[PDB]
């Protein structure tokens, strides 16, 4: 039985065939990686470790994800297929939905109660 | 009934007791757990005064 | 403390709580023994389950077939 | 009402006329006075509403909002003046004076006899708060956020201009306790259909009505700390208090004309509560919930019952309270580390105690936990859609789940958890910003004792 | 990042440690991981890479097929039922610069020798820039590891958060 | 914080690229964005979408509860993969085989309790027997009327 | 038990219907059958306030119980001949119904074998 | 698979700093320097006193005018009354019961 | 401070642990870490109760004090 | 409350029942490949025995680097706060 991955369960980085093969390319990237990171572990020690640095030490990564996460996305919206039929399906067809679906039973029961057919014996509250 | 509504009521107020001393008007942190538990003690023998009376 | 820790070793004990322990184990036993000298009917059953293929046609009113 | 409108006109005087280091503890000091004298419009009778002259009258729906109002405004002082503190001596008697004429607009607004007066104290709040939001907000997106908010709103209230005043030559007369006796009957027609759009629209921009809310998050993430307790706990009440009078004279149009606004009202409150859970701007969040949260008052308000509209008045009565109070949390943090960025700082329990007990209360009310008001206003809304239409409870009960989510969410990710290592400067909290705090929580938890004040005139 | 020794070395304590969350009894345990042992030892001269790296491969398949739903965890590791338990008590120690007068007043003698820390602090601060700026190389740090002093009277760079982090227990 | 130092639109050249490799840590080769669709990703890098339970809980980070550096690019939905939400890690047993064997055990429950309603169990007795016309009065039978004589004879 | 497989798995019209049973007249074979006799009085029952599901054929020495109990508090322990001789009463209650079943079923099955006979002939 | 000569160096020189740092968290003798069986019963009696016996008569004097005073506050389960009981308001008699058969 | 008894007397021999070294030996192998766990198998630990005598806790005293109280019922029964 | 001395007593406590390890050769400062001859499969059930024994988990990226008795003293000592 193999391992079978998912969205929600990832693949075992033990039984990635990946990472068992190693070239030459791939740890230049390794050791590529590891001298950005150790170059922000730097950037931020010198200011985390300063005596006389009262403050927040601001980040420019996360600036940037709410940056992204709201001001960025109209700049780079663009109106083609995908955008109006999701826009179309789930802007307005859930508000059709419901219409429908509340104004079956309200005229259902405006109905039964024109006719003296439902039961409101001791409905005096509303 | 005089007896038996009123300690019905005082268990419960018996318990709110340690909540409202903690607003400091009579405070004692020194063992304040002894304080919740011995107000529990006495909220269960209390509460024991309406039940024989139902139990009869 | 009054008890010690110990190294790879049985730990100390106290009187008080081996011989607590004890009367409340024989208590169980002795409760148990006690109420079902006195109540096995309410682990056995209260009362006789009839058979009831063993009832006769005149009590049960079935008449005979020639009828 | 003189004898509030003079005393809130002389604040400024005061203002301008005090000593250069006693310009917040004299306006302060006063305008609590002034809201010490409002419980004084509680004179409301079982019949007849308190009608003072031929201009301005109080019942029981405009007396807890009157009240809220002059509550707000030392509130506003004591949260504004931290970050005013280098601000020039004149521009900090400019800024209180634009909190002052806003106090004399709305009490106004809210005991305005004649529909046309309500207008135009209606409108006139539109000058301050602008000029509170462009002028003293931080960030260059306020002048944009300052556009978005005058035209979303003029653009609903000039057609409410011209059908009032066509309401007032077929009619003759504007005046609501006239309106009450004079009301005819609306019959089916385009005509009639878009005069019940006229009257409506504009104050549906102001709760704001799910569709048109884009305004609302733009105004809050710009707003001082000032600008955003009185948008969020009076302004957006507004629309409100328009809808619960003006639909006294459109029925029966109102039976059919409200569905379209309820099932956006309905699904709103559901996309926005789930919104919440994503935003990563705190007072992004906060303005999210009151959107989700004003869903509530425009679907009590629209289907016209005695039970929804006693809903709708505790609603906006507790959601003003709580959301000011959410706010002004939000602005201590800010204070702090400048950013409103939720993830940034954690942990805060472990640093500020006694602040993170202000944060557990006001989550606690903003997801309405019994018996707070914020429950009694909920429930009783909850239990009058449901006689509506016995489906809604399906709704209804998925946006309590995902308001506890939401609201303890903000709780978890600012308070618990580890601290964030390299934010040194979090100082202790300041007794003006805790006596703040409970200055909020307080009177809310208090009106538990006695809800029947702020249920409305259908009690 | 990890050469074929860390990785198979990091299998076998993985292996023995789900090994005893099946066995539970010592006695069974000390049997079945000398066997495993044995297994290990099977192959442990043997020089062709693709040969031990099939191995190890097949190792870790094997492993995952048989490995503990629940193993045992050590309380405070990740994952452990007390995992992260005492941090709500960790409170960072600049907080104490932000203590009222009277507070400190009752510790006068912690807040004497604590004033002394700030003082080495302060005072050593340049030197552990300059090192650090003369030691780095030209693009910058290649890796995260960070040197000692190299003379007396110097502190090593970059200390005060690891020499006065919070106690693993602080209450 | 800079212009230049924030989200951009879509990056259509090689040189634009690298640039916004650059901008946001990361090497060229690792860089990639969203797929250029009208969604309002824009150059924001696409990361593999794994939770921050994933990460290395020893290595020393720098936020070490939500398991990330200063300065290294955050997942847009961070906020999702935080460690008190969504999971993604590999689990013992296969995702399709577990949507099977939780999905057939409650079908199988709920067959058998159809079963067991459509057959139920029961003793060997007769209704029980009630006096007075099956406690016609004490039920709430309206006094005025009269209820068929309910008989329960000896046996 | 065993009358469960029957009915389920073996020959159905001729087991008794728990829902539906009686369906033969109670004088049917039962020539001079006698009614049964309630002892308490419907008063007696509603003074008591008897729980409904206990207001039936035994519940004179249900009431005859609950008067020993309050008089015997705190002596928890007594009434123990009261409380049997209520459950002895119920006991033979519950006998009835089994006999009822049994009567049922025999009438059931003698019918189909009359059918059989008939449908023979 | 060991450390370096610098490795071992750094922290060699961190566990020193280390130690003197958690040695000074030790309080000294004077710190903190603050600002200036009948005893069991006694400590009970004056419990039951203020929590049990001043709540009681709170609360009896509120539940028996104020609150017993309007209609419907305080609603009581009528007593139970059985053949041969005696009415005390009254001074009826309840009949006993027909006469049991044997069993 | 602490005083360590004398890692000297852990001896496999006499307990369960003798058995896996006789069954390793067959194969070849042996087990290095035998005399660490052999604490867990001697002293105060070497003799447990099985599951039914830990049931039977305190049944010997129970069940005296239970005849004498039937008997002493007993003997009230005739008085 | 542990102290170094007792930290190092039961390092060495453990080291002397394996049997792999001469009780008499073994001292704090005694490499577990140079001087007693072990191998690194031979260090991972050291260290297992090390975690076993103060109950805590040892991470195999610092686990790898304790080559002698007294590294593991210092790690223990350093983890849990142990200054005397
Ligand atoms: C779209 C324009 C709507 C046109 C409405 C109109 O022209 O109605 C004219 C008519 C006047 O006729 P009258 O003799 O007074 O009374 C009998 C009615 N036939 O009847 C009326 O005058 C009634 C109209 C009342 C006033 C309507 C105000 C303008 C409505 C247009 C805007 C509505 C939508 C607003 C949306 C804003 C949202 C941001
Ligand atoms: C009407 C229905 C209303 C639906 C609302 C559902 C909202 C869905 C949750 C949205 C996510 C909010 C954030 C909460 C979250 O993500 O937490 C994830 C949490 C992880 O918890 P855990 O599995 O223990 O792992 C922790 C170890 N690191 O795990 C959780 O806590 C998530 C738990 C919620 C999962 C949905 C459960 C719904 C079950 C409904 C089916 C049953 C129907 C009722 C019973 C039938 C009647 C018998
Ligand atoms: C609406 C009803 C209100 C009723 C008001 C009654 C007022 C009575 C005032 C009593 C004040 C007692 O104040 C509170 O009592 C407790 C117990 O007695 C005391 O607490 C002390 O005694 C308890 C005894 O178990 C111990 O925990 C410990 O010795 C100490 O904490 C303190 O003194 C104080 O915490
Ligand atoms: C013909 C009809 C005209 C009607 C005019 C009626 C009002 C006339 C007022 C004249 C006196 C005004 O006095 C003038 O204003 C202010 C307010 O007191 C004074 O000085 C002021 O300084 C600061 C703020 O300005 C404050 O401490 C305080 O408000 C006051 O002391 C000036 O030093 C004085 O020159
Ligand atoms: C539904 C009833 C109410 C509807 C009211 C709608 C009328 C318009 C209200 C806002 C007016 C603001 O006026 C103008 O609007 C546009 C976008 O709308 C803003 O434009 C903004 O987004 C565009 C692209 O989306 C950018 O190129 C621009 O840099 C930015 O400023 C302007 O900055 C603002 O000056
Ligand atoms: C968020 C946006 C919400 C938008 C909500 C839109 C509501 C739509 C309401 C539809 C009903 C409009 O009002 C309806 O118009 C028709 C004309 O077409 C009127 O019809 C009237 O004139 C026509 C002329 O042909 C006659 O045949 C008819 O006998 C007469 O009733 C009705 O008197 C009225 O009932
Ligand atoms: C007292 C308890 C009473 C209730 C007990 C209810 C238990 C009922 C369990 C029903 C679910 C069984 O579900 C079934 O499991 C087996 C076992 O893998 C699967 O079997 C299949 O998957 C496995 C694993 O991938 C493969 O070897 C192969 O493809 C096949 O065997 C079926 O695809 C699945 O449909
Ligand atoms: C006879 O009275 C049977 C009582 C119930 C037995 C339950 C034991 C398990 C399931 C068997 C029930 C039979 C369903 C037809």
């Amino acid at each position: 039985p193999k391992y079978e991955a998912s969205r929600l369960s990832s693949l075992p980085t033990t039984l990635d065939p990946a990472e068992y093969d190693i070239s030459s390319e791939t740890r230049k990237a390794q050791a590529e990686r590891l001298a950005i990171r150790s170059r922000l572990k730097r950037e931020y020690q010198l200011q985390y470790y300063d005596p006389s640095r009262r403050g927040v030490i601001e980040d420019p990564a996360l600036v940037r994800w709410t940056y992204a996460r709201s001001a960025n996305i109209y700049p780079n919206f663009r109106p083609n297929t995908k955008t109006s039929l999701l826009g179309a399906l789930f802007g307005i067809g859930p508000l059709v939905f419901w219409y429908y679906v509340f104004k079956t039973d309200r005229d259902r029961k405006e109905k039964l109660i024109q006719e003296g057919k439902l039961d409101r014996t001791f409905n005096i509250s509303y | 009934m005089n007896m038996f509504s009123s300690l019905s009521l005082v268990t419960l107020l018996l318990l709110t007791m340690p909540i409202m001393m903690m607003s400091f008007n009579t405070y004692k942190p020194s063992n304040y757990p002894l304080y919740v538990k011995t107000a529990i003690s006495y909220a269960f023998i209390t509460s024991m005064i309406p039940t024989m009376m139902f139990i009869h | 403390a009054h008890i010690e820790p110990r190294y790879r070793q049985f730990p100390q004990l106290t009187r008080s709580q081996v011989i607590q322990a004890e009367f409340f184990s024989a208590t169980m036993w002795f409760w148990i023994l006690w109420r079902f000298w006195h109540d096995s009917d309410a682990v056995l059953g209260h009362f006789p389950y009839p058979d009831p293929s063993q009832w006769t046609d005149e009590e049960l009113g079935i008449p005979p077939d020639d009828e | 009402m003189l004898k509030y409108i003079i005393p809130t006109i002389m604040l400024m005087p005061l203002t301008w006329l005090s000593k250069n280091n006693m310009i917040w503890v004299n306006s302060t000091a006063h305008s609590l006075l002034i809201s010490f004298t409002s419980l004084l419009l509680m004179n409301q009778f079982g019949d007849n509403s308190l009608n003072f002259s031929l201009l301005f009258f109080s019942d029981s729906l405009s007396t807890p909002l009157l009240i809220l109002t002059m509550w707000l405004l030392p509130l506003m002082l004591m949260a504004s003046q931290h970050h005013l503190s280098k601000e020039n001596l004149t521009r900090k008697k400019l800024f209180i004076t634009m909190l002052i004429s806003l106090q004399l607009f709305l009490i106004m607004t809210f005991t305005a006899m004649e529909l046309i007066l309500f207008y135009i104290l209606f409108e006139a709040t539109l000058v301050p708060t602008l000029i509170i939001i462009t002028r003293w907000g931080n960030q260059t997106e306020r002048l944009n956020a300052g556009l978005y908010f005058l035209f979303y709103t003029l653009a609903g209230s000039l057609p409410l201009l011209v059908a009032l005043i066509y309401i007032q030559n077929t009619v003759g007369s504007l005046n609501f306790l006239m309106l009450q006796y004079w009301v005819q009957p609306v019959h089916n027609s385009w005509s009639n259909v878009f005069m019940w759009l006229a009257c409506m629209m504009a104050f549906m921009v102001k709760m704001p009505l799910y569709g048109l809310h884009l305004w609302l998050p733009k105004a809050h993430v710009e707003a001082p700390i000032a600008g955003s307790m009185v948008l969020a706990a009076v302004l957006l009440k507004l629309g409100g208090y328009g809808m619960l009078r003006i639909t006294l004279i459109l029925n029966p149009m109102t039976d059919f004309m409200a569905y379209p606004f309820i099932m956006l009202s309905l699904w709103g409150m559901i996309m926005t509560s789930s919104i919440c859970l994503r935003q990563t701007d705190l007072k992004s969040l906060i303005a999210y919930s009151s959107v989700s949260h004003m869903a509530l008052v425009i679907v009590a308000i629209l289907i016209q019952t005695p039970w929804s509209y006693m809903g709708a008045t505790a609603l906006m009565i507790a959601h003003g309270l709580t959301s000011s109070m959410l706010f002004c949390l939000a602005n201590s943090n800010y204070e702090r580390i400048h950013s409103r960025t939720m993830i940034l700082a954690r942990g805060l329990q472990t640093l500020l105690p006694l602040m993170a007990t202000w944060w557990l209360l006001a989550s606690l009310t903003n997801l309405a936990l019994p018996p707070t008001i914020n429950l009694i206003g909920e429930l009783f809304v909850v239990m009058s859609t449901f006689s509506w239409s016995n489906i809604t409870i399906i709704l209804m009960g998925v946006n309590m789940v995902i308001t506890a989510l939401y609201s303890l969410y903000m709780l978890i990710m600012t308070q618990r958890g580890k601290y964030t290592y390299h934010i040194n400067n979090i100082s202790p909290s300041f007794t003006r910003e805790n006596a703040l705090m409970s200055l909020h929580i307080l009177p809310l938890l208090l009106l538990t004792l006695n809800p029947k004040i702020i249920l409305g005139p259908l009690y | 990042y990890l050469t074929h020794q860390q990785k198979v070395l990091r299998l076998y304590k993985r292996a023995l440690r789900h090994l005893e969350s099946w066995c539970i009894h010592r006695d069974k345990y000390r049997y079945f991981a000398c066997l495993l042992r044995a297994r290990f030892d099977e192959h442990k001269n043997e020089k062709d890479m693709v040969k031990a790296t099939q191995l190890l491969r097949e190792a870790e398949e094997e492993f995952w097929h048989g490995q503990h739903p629940q193993p045992y965890i050590f309380p405070e590791s990740p994952g452990g039922t007390s995992y992260e338990r005492y941090e709500c008590y960790k409170v960072p120690e600049w907080c104490l610069d932000d203590w009222h007068p009277s507070e400190k007043a009752m510790y006068p003698d912690y807040f004497a020798k604590r004033e002394q820390w700030k003082k080495l602090r302060r005072e050593s601060w340049e030197r552990e820039v300059k090192q650090l700026q003369e030691e780095t190389p030209v693009g910058g740090p290649r890796t995260e590891a960070l040197p000692p002093a190299r003379k007396q009277g110097d502190l090593p760079p970059l200390w005060w958060h690891i020499v006065t982090r919070p106690r693993e227990r602080p209450m | 914080i800079t212009k230049d130092m924030l989200p951009g639109p879509y990056p259509k050249t090689p040189e634009e690229r690298a640039a916004a490799a650059k901008k946001y840590n990361m090497r060229v080769e690792d860089y990639e964005p969203y797929p250029d669709d009208g969604t309002g990703y824009g150059d924001y890098p696409k990361l593999p979408d794994r939770s921050q339970q994933e990460r290395d809980p020893w290595y020393d980070w720098d936020h070490p509860d939500l398991r990330l550096n200063w300065g290294e690019p955050m997942h847009w939905d961070l906020d999702m993969y935080i460690r008190n939400r969504v999971d993604t890690s590999p689990t013992p047993v296969n995702w399709n085989l577990m949507c099977k064997h939780l999905f057939g055990f409650v079908a199988f429950m709920l067959f058998m309790f159809w079963v067991g309603e459509t057959y139920p169990a029961y003793q060997p007795v007769g209704p029980k027997q009630y006096p007075y016309n099956n406690l016609y009065l004490e039920r709430g039978g309206d006094p005025n009327k009269e209820p068929e004589p309910v008989v329960h004879y000896e046996i | 038990g065993a009358h469960l497989a029957r009915r389920y798995l073996g020959d159905a019209s001729v087991e008794p219907d728990p829902l539906r049973m009686p369906t033969f007249p109670p004088d049917y074979g039962f020539p001079e059958r006698k009614e049964r006799e309630m002892v308490a009085t419907q008063q007696e029952m509603n003074d008591a306030q008897l729980v409904l599901q206990q207001r039936d054929y035994c519940a004179h020495y249900l009431i005859r119980f609950l008067k020993c109990k309050r008089d015997s508090f705190p002596n928890f322990l007594a009434c123990k001949h009261e409380r049997h001789d209520w459950d002895y009463c119920e006991h033979l209650d519950y006998v009835k119904r089994m006999k009822e079943f049994e009567r049922e079923r025999r009438l059931l099955q003698r019918k189909k074998r009359r059918e059989q006979r008939e449908a023979d002939m | 698979s060991g450390y370096t000569p610098e490795e071992k160096l750094r922290l060699q020189q961190l566990r020193e700093l280390r130690r003197r740092w958690l040695k000074d968290q030790e309080l000294s003798p004077r710190e903190p320097v603050l600002p200036p069986v009948i005893y069991k019963t006694y400590r009970h009696s004056i419990f039951a006193f203020t929590h049990v016996l001043i709540p009681v008569w709170i609360i009896h004097y509120y539940l028996k005018y104020h609150v017993t005073t309007k209609p419907y506050t305080i609603v009581e389960k009528k007593p139970r009354i059985f053949p041969g009981d005696t009415i005390l308001e009254t001074g009826e008699v309840i009949p006993p019961m027909k006469e049991f058969p044997d069993q | 401070k602490m005083e360590l008894p004398d890692y000297k007397q852990w001896k496999i021999e006499g307990t369960p642990l003798e058995t896996v070294q006789e069954k390793l030996a067959a194969r070849g192998l042996r087990d290095p870490w035998g005399r660490n766990e052999a604490w867990r198998y001697m002293g105060g630990f070497a003799n447990n109760v099985s599951f039914v005598g830990a049931l039977l806790k305190g049944f010997k005293w129970g069940f005296a004090a239970f005849v004498v109280a039937i008997g002493a019922e007993y003997y009230l029964e005739s008085q | 409350p542990l102290t170094l001395e007792g930290i190092k007593d039961r390092v060495l406590y453990v080291l002397k029942l394996y049997d792999k390890i001469d009780p008499e050769k073994l001292s704090v400062n005694s490499h577990f490949m140079k001087d007693l001859g072990l191998d690194s499969l031979d260090q991972v059930e050291i260290i297992m025995a090390m975690e076993d024994e103060f109950g805590f988990e040892i991470p195999d990226i610092d686990a790898e680097k304790l080559m002698c008795p007294q590294e593991i003293v210092d790690y223990i000592a350093d983890k849990k706060d142990v200054y005397e």
